[PDB]
């Protein structure tokens, strides 16, 4: 009877998915995640959850105990941008 | 699915998926209805905008001096099917110096738009045009379709939520040979206040009537002009 | 697996022109705003390397002396209909003496959006918003990868488009003048750019009724920077 | 008709007009317009069931997929 | 599967589906026939009422071919009309080159063929479509012919397409249009579509009848008014 | 309408043309058949058996002269021979038209092998499925081609083409050599007909035409009754 | 006439064999190419020669014109056609208005003609990138770029190749103002980039100057030799 | 042999006032040494403000007129509004250059009213050059009709004349006796005389006779 679709979030369930997987990470306290909304358009939750996690690691990288807005950065374009080859969704936005 | 693919292949039930998807973008439309008196013929579109500051978009147009449509579905296959129909008044009016008969357009047009519903990787036209215009047997209502298969009528309505409209068409339509301009525009008026949300109704920007008459040229009426013909309605019964 | 390029959805609409749409989203936002003194313009420019020279790319660009354009999503296919509505104008000018309003522009090339086939290939990602001056006045338009277009007057496309939409509705009303539609813009761009701004991250035009269309540049557009 | 039977219909129903504004449904589908229309008038509160009731049940039944679509007309 | 998808393609058992579903839409058409008189040939086409909101003389499923020829559609209306224009084209071809009118059996044969010319291809579709013709002449008598979706044309004394075409062909074989002039042949053609499309499928109908012959003049024209007023006269003669 | 456009034969991984491959064992189902040069002029025979006795083997040939002096068999198909046979009966007469001789039959071959292998790269269609063998007697000497689906050719002194050429082949190597005349390849053309024939070879199993000097020619069953007498 | 739509958008707006095509431009020679203020200095690395037979064939930076010097990578059989092209095009500016072609309109030519020929039927994109460098009339040396989606677009330094984000990561980390004063410290910075490139063993680079006025110059393996000697005698004193 | 080309006499006339436009011209249609008709006008209303005048092969008139008014329509169709003047003239002039191989033999002259409500004549060649004018006269007796209003109308070859602007009713009577002063001399000159008043409000018409050689 119900045919619940799960699609991608338009851009504020995506700002609230950074909150959630942002919620209990050492960050700078003045970054904005809207910035960060605007540039994923097509991306699922567990991809933004990556973005965090990666862009801790960022963090651990150097000898940083809390993450930048520019450790962001360096993650949206290796996450997005250069994991682009595969991003497994546009065949199966057509479900094929 | 496979069947649901090209205009060409038939379905096992033998019905083609891709009209039956192109009959869907005239359902995604606003609403319009087109109706004749004896003499007269009045079409009510109902215009939409996307923000406060967006224009309202028109949906009426005026083809010929006695030959006034209607729109539904993409706005440049409207265009793409209007200069064509203007062409088609203006090339028989520059051969035989007379109007063109209305009857004898609109099978025209269904003979225009068949041939890429049965080709290879051709689209249908989705359009859901409502035509009012003058033979020299008065008021003539017709309507179109994707599948190219147009009806004559008396009193019809396309666009999203019309079976309201129709529903008031049905049991008023005794009273439409007999009603002159005053009452029959605000008859219209109140098919377009059935298919409405129950708070706005005819806030005189989203709503145009044109009309051709047996000795008045087909014209297009704005907000404006629509005022004095806008008020003197009942409010809304809830 | 692969289907046609003009196959209708099974909601109706299309595929790829609906892709198209999803296509502009990418491209750098960009504001105009129609105001009865006259059609202010502005947008940034996405500035990427220290190695790169800024003023060779732009998104501001003229057809007549009454017509600016702003284009966004894809760069390299605006061009050729940058080109198209040159000669149209030219042809308008060159038969009639006059020249061609800005709506009928628009609807010229709106035409020309909507043509790709398997005869005689794809849409076009790009988004115009188009300023001119008319005998009506201002005008702003707006036009559509499906070939719609429809008259604003104070549109903001891009990435940011859907939250400068919502601070500009509230900004805006009919009786604004230019220089506070100018500084009001730089406002709304100030917040939703992500680089600092200065005189070279972003630039502007104007159209006025007594003026042609002018082209800001660094000289006279920091002054609203300072006084923003 | 069959399936309205055991729930409070208002009489501001038109099954004729219902059944022509639903085409292409079965007898599971048109039972299905029963109970969504039965679960809407719930959600708002309502005791009776209304014609809207029927008509947004219709767009759950149908099932289609949202995406943004004003800019016909 | 996939072998009923083109129309260039056999199936392993050999066969073409696309051509069997277009066939498939033309029983979901109401009820077309057309039965030849002794000296004239009468078309019988009855018409659904969709809403009320029509009005009388729309989307007529009958058609006039030449000022003698007639046909009766039933299928898709649009590639109905479609090949009247083509049809109603090529007897301008035929007077416009050899100076008369043309004879039935050479206007199926090139309707037939067109037909068959897209039964071939994978860049076209079959028609959907079924129809009949029929007309008179002073020197050949009635003629009347049928077409399938496939391009196939026969001769016929009566024939029939719709929805039920068995439940409506089983009657036609009682008359006698051997001997019958089309007089009480319009009011025997009334009965037997009378009889068929009950109150439970269908809400009202409408009688659509065509008639040609000498009496007609040769010419092709639709019945008059008080003459299928005497159809409807003896429509209630049925419940009996 | 209007064609494809797409040529249907690709390379595989392995670097093969597939359909090809498979139109050369279309030709290794055709009929068996021979062809000998030997000192003077070559013999051509092939093996042709009516399926039925309801059928006139004098209405169709298979032994085919092209011009005076040049005939042509094949081993393969049916349809696919008929047509590209009247493309080089064409084609002898645009070599003729423009220098008033009779072609070289390397000259036709070139021609034929381009018509081929032009045919099996186009877009839309599938290549032929037929190997012809090609003779004549031009300036003294007599010449032995034999071309392929793909478009190539080859000179041979003596091979064989159709059913079980590995073994006729073996059976020409082990057979000719240079020294021969026209009716000793006629008799050990039967000698390699009957290796792979059926049990009964009579004047209508078989089809043969010749070269000479004189050019060509096709043997009528009264001499090849001759032929088939006093043979094996 | 074979008449098929090969760009398709993505169904979340992509372009496949744009995309793909970069990565083809991606995986050739890298070439650096900088501008003075009198004189302008690009070069190819990676010639990866035989070194045992002809070299005069393999060259990849041509000329359009007298003060329009060419550069590329990508895949060569794509690139020369291109070239060819816009030598007809540069002479048909000449049969047009009289002065020398400026290297803002031939590189507008080049990505026009190059988007137009992702817009068609049946056609792959190109698989080429390039770098143009020219020196106009009034004497303002300048660069651009060709992206094989089309766009233009100028810099101070490009680099483009296998290998060529992190020489671009070296000529931001190492281009000053100074650098520039004089020509052959240019040159040196090219050798630098070069030399903090990838390997290449001594002889594997072709470098080739202009003074804003004379034609392209190409220094034989003697220079090379001569300014890596003081490049790496700079850098041994320096370290 | 077949000549494609004849003259079908006619005579128009067209000057611009300071509110208004006068475009007049006579009733005949005519070849050879015989009448066809003693009732043919070129009095043509394209707009409320713009009427046209078309002289030489009646054929090309009938077809050139037409055209225009299919392109009016094709205008407003594409751009919600009317032509001006200036409009008309500018498109008519490609139009008449459009067959520069083979031109018509069509002499035009455009009366009608600016934006700013004042006279604006425009006459034509057969080729497409024209300009501006304040009065123009085409057909046979145009060389009897212009030195006239030069006269009358230009102020020329006078000592101490006044220049008084011309008023609607000084033109009326000035028309009414130069087209009985063309009749008399000009066998062209037709039996009725059409002439059409363009002001602010609308269109006038009015046929005046004349003599019937």
């Amino acid at each position: 009877d119900r045919k619940i679709e799960f699609s991608l979030p338009d851009l504020e369930g995506r700002t609230h998915i950074f909150k959630i997987h942002a919620r209990s990470m050492s960050v700078e306290r003045d970054i904005r995640f809207e910035l960060l909304a605007r540039l994923c358009p097509n991306s699922t939750g567990a991809e933004i959850r990556s973005v965090c996690t990666e862009a801790g690691m960022f963090a651990i990288r150097a000898r940083r105990k809390i993450a930048t807005e520019k450790d962001f950065l360096e993650a949206v374009n290796k996450v997005i941008k250069s994991y682009a080859k595969f991003s497994a969704t546009p065949r199966y936005m057509t479900y094929n | 699915n496979q069947y649901d693919n090209d205009v060409t292949v038939w379905s096992p039930q033998g019905r083609i998926h891709q009209i039956e998807y192109a009959m869907e973008a005239v359902k995604q439309g606003s609403a319009t209805v087109g109706l004749k008196s004896k003499t007269h013929a009045v079409l009510v579109a109902l215009k939409r905008a996307q923000s406060e500051l967006a224009a309202h978009q028109k949906k009426i147009l005026h083809v010929d001096n006695h030959i006034g449509i209607s729109i539904a579905g993409l706005t440049a296959d409207a265009r793409l099917l209007c200069n064509f129909m203007r062409q088609e008044c203006l090339d028989s009016r520059f051969v035989f110096d007379r109007p063109l008969p209305v009857s004898r357009l609109v099978s025209l047009i269904g003979s225009k738009t068949q041939i890429p519903t049965q080709r290879y990787g051709r689209r249908p036209y989705g359009v859901g045009l409502l035509i009012a215009g003058y033979d020299d047997m008065g008021p003539h209502i017709f309507q179109t379709c994707p599948s190219a298969n147009y009806f004559d009528c008396r009193a019809m309505s396309i666009g999203a939520r019309s079976q309201s409209a129709r529903t008031y068409l049905e049991r008023h339509m005794s009273e439409f040979m007999e009603c002159n301009l005053n009452e029959l525009v605000k008859h219209g008026l109140r098919a377009l206040r059935e298919t409405l949300p129950a708070e706005q109704d005819l806030t005189t920007k989203n709503v145009s009537i044109g009309i051709v008459g047996k000795d008045l040229e087909f014209t297009i009426y704005d907000d404006d002009d629509v005022s004095p013909f806008l008020e003197g309605l009942e409010e809304r019964p809830q | 697996y692969d289907r046609g390029v003009n196959t209708f959805s099974p909601e109706g609409r299309l595929f790829q022109v609906e892709y198209a749409i999803e296509a502009i989203k990418l491209g750098s936002t960009a504001i105009g705003i129609q105001t009865s003194e006259g059609v202010c313009l502005a947008v940034e420019k996405r500035i990427t390397s220290p190695l790169m020279e800024p003023s060779s790319i732009e998104k501001i660009v003229e057809i007549d002396a009454h017509i600016g354009c702003a284009m966004s999503g894809l760069i390299a296919d605006a061009k050729t209909l940058i080109d198209k509505a040159r000669v149209e104008t030219q042809n308008h000018w060159f038969t009639y003496n006059e020249t061609m309003t800005v709506e009928s522009v628009t609807q010229a090339v709106s035409n020309l959006a909507l043509q790709f086939g398997e005869e005689d290939s794809r849409p076009f990602g790009v988004a115009l918003l188009f300023g001119g001056v008319d005998e009506k006045g201002p005008q702003l338009f707006h036009m559509d990868p499906s070939g719609t277009f429809v008259q604003c007057d104070a549109r903001a496309i891009g990435s940011a488009s859907e939250g400068a939409q919502s601070s500009l509705q509230e900004v805006y009303h009919k009786s604004m003048t230019l220089k506070e539609a100018i500084k009001s813009s730089l406002i709304i761009l100030k917040q939703v750019m992500e680089e600092k701004l200065n005189a070279t991250n972003i630039e502007l035009a104007t159209v006025q009724p007594g003026q042609n269309f002018h082209m800001f540049t660094k000289e006279e557009l920091e002054e609203v920077i300072k006084d923003i | 008709q069959i399936h309205s039977r055991k729930m409070n219909v208002s009489p501001d129903v038109n099954y004729e007009e219902l059944a022509r504004c639903t085409d292409d449904f079965n007898g599971a589908q048109c039972k299905a317009v029963c109970v969504e229309a039965g679960m809407i008038a719930l959600r708002r509160g309502a005791t009776e069931l209304t014609h809207e009731d029927y008509m947004e049940g219709i767009l759950e039944v149908q099932a289609k997929k949202k995406a943004n679509l004003q800019y016909y007309a | 599967t996939g072998y009923d998808l083109s129309a260039s393609t056999f199936s392993p058992d050999g066969r073409v589906f696309q051509v069997e579903y277009a066939m498939k839409a033309v029983e979901n058409s109401s009820t077309a026939i057309g039965i030849r008189c002794k000296d004239g040939v009468v078309f019988g086409v009855e018409k659904l009422v969709l809403s009320k909101l029509y009005e009388e003389g729309s989307n007529k499923r009958l058609f006039n071919v030449d000022r003698h020829v007639g046909m009766a559609v039933a299928g898709l209306l649009a590639d109905a009309r479609s090949l009247a224009d083509i049809a109603r084209e090529e007897a301008s071809n035929f007077r416009s080159n050899f100076g008369y009118n043309i004879p039935l059996k050479h206007l199926a044969d090139r309707v037939a063929m067109y037909v068959h010319a897209y039964t071939l291809y994978s860049a076209v579709r079959p028609f959907g479509c079924s129809f009949m013709l029929g007309s008179y002449s002073v020197n050949d008598g009635a003629q009347l012919y049928m077409i399938d979706p496939s391009g196939v044309s026969y001769g016929y004394w009566g024939c029939a397409i719709g929805k039920a075409r068995q439940a409506a062909k089983t009657e036609i074989e009682k008359l006698q249009m051997k001997e019958m002039t089309c007089r009480d042949i319009v009011k025997e053609v009334a009965k037997i579509i009378y009889i068929v499309h009950d109150e439970v499928k269908d809400k009202a109908f409408e009688l659509e009848l065509s008639w040609v012959g000498e009496l007609t003049n040769g010419r092709h024209e639709i019945v008059p008014k008080d003459i299928r007023e005497e159809a409807e006269k003896y429509a209630k003669e049925s419940l009996k | 309408e209007r064609g494809y456009s797409f040529s249907l034969t690709t390379f595989s991984p392995s670097g093969k043309l597939v359909q090809i491959e498979y139109a050369l064992a279309a030709v290794a189902g055709g009929a068996p058949s021979v062809g000998i040069k030997a000192a003077n002029g070559v013999v051509l025979a092939t093996e042709k058996k009516q399926k039925s006795i309801l059928y006139d083997e004098r209405s169709v040939h298979k032994v085919e002269p092209i011009t005076k002096h040049i005939g042509l068999v094949y081993s393969g198909m049916g349809p696919d021979y008929r047509v590209l046979v009247h493309r080089a009966r064409k084609l002898a007469q645009q070599y003729y038209l423009v220098y008033q001789e009779p072609i070289p039959t390397a000259q036709l071959v070139q021609r034929v092998a381009s018509v081929m292998q032009e045919y099996t790269q186009s877009g839309g269609v599938r290549p032929f499925g037929v190997s012809l063998l090609i003779c004549g007697w031009n300036e003294g000497r007599p010449y032995l081609f034999q071309s392929d689906p793909s478009g190539a050719y080859f000179a041979w002194k003596a091979t064989a083409m159709g059913k079980n050429y590995v073994n006729g082949k073996t059976f020409l190597e082990k057979r000719y050599n240079e020294d021969l005349e026209l009716e000793d390849a006629i008799h050990t053309a039967i000698l390699t007909l009957k290796e792979s024939f059926e049990g009964q070879m009579t004047e209508d199993n078989i089809e043969v035409g010749i070269c000479n000097e004189a050019g060509f020619r096709r043997l009528t069953p009264t001499e090849v009754k001759d032929y088939l007498a006093a043979i094996a | 006439s074979y008449d098929r739509a090969i760009t398709v958008f993505s169904p979340d707006g992509h372009l496949f064999q744009v995309e793909y095509a970069q990565e083809a431009v991606k995986k050739g020679s890298t070439a650096v190419g900088v501008r003075g203020r009198d004189i302008v200095v690009l070069g190819v690395e990676k010639k990866s020669v035989a070194k045992l037979q002809d070299e005069r064939t393999v060259r990849k930076i041509c000329a359009l014109d007298d003060n329009v010097c060419m550069a590329f990578a990508g895949l060569t059989a794509d690139a020369r056609i291109v070239i060819n092209r816009a030598r007809v095009e540069c002479q048909s500016h000449r049969l047009t208005v009289e002065d020398p072609v400026t290297v803002e309109y031939i590189t507008r030519y080049i990505a026009s003609l190059k988007q137009r020929y992702t817009q068609s039927n049946g056609r792959r994109p190109f698989g080429i990138s390039a770098l143009i460098v020219g020196f106009d009339f009034d004497g303002t040396p300048r660069l651009y770029q060709t992206d094989p989606s089309g766009t233009y677009h100028a810099w101070k330094a490009n680099a483009i190749g296998r290998g060529a984000k992190s020489v671009r990561e070296f000529l931001e980390k190492n281009y000053t103002d100074e650098a520039i004063e004089t020509d052959d410290l240019t040159i040196k910075l090219v050798i630098k980039a070069l030399l903090e490139v990838v390997q290449s063993g001594g002889k594997n680079i072709e470098l080739a100057v202009m003074r804003r006025d004379q034609s392209l110059k190409i220094l034989n393996p003697e220079e090379i030799e001569k300014y890596v000697a003081e490049i790496e005698k700079e850098k041994e004193e320096n370290e | 042999r077949f000549s494609p080309y004849v003259f079908n006499g006619g005579t128009i006339l067209a000057i611009a006032g300071e509110d208004f436009a006068i475009v007049a011209s006579d009733t005949r249609l005519s070849e050879g040494f015989s009448i066809h008709t003693r009732d043919s006008p070129k009095c043509y209303k394209l707009t409320d403000k713009t009427v046209i005048g078309c002289s030489g092969f009646h054929g090309d008139c009938l077809t050139l007129t037409k055209i225009i008014e299919a392109r009016l329509k094709m205008y407003k169709h594409s751009n919600n509004k009317a032509m001006t003047t200036g409009a008309i003239a500018a498109m008519l002039s490609t139009i008449l250059y459009s067959r520069r191989f083979f031109p018509y033999y069509v002499y035009n002259i455009i009366g009608g009213l600016d934006e700013e409500g004042k006279g604006a004549v425009y006459s034509f060649d057969p080729v497409g050059s024209y300009q501006r004018d304040s009065f123009k006269a085409g057909g046979s007796a145009s060389a009897m009709l212009q030195p006239l209003l030069d006269n009358q109308v230009g102020f020329k070859n006078m000592q101490n004349v006044e220049h008084v602007p011309l008023s609607l009713d000084r033109a009326m009577r000035l028309v009414k006796d130069v087209f009985i002063s063309a009749a008399e001399r000009d066998v062209y000159t037709g039996d009725a005389l059409r002439i059409c008043i363009v002001t602010k409000e609308g269109i006038r018409e009015e046929t005046v006779s004349l003599r019937k050689d």
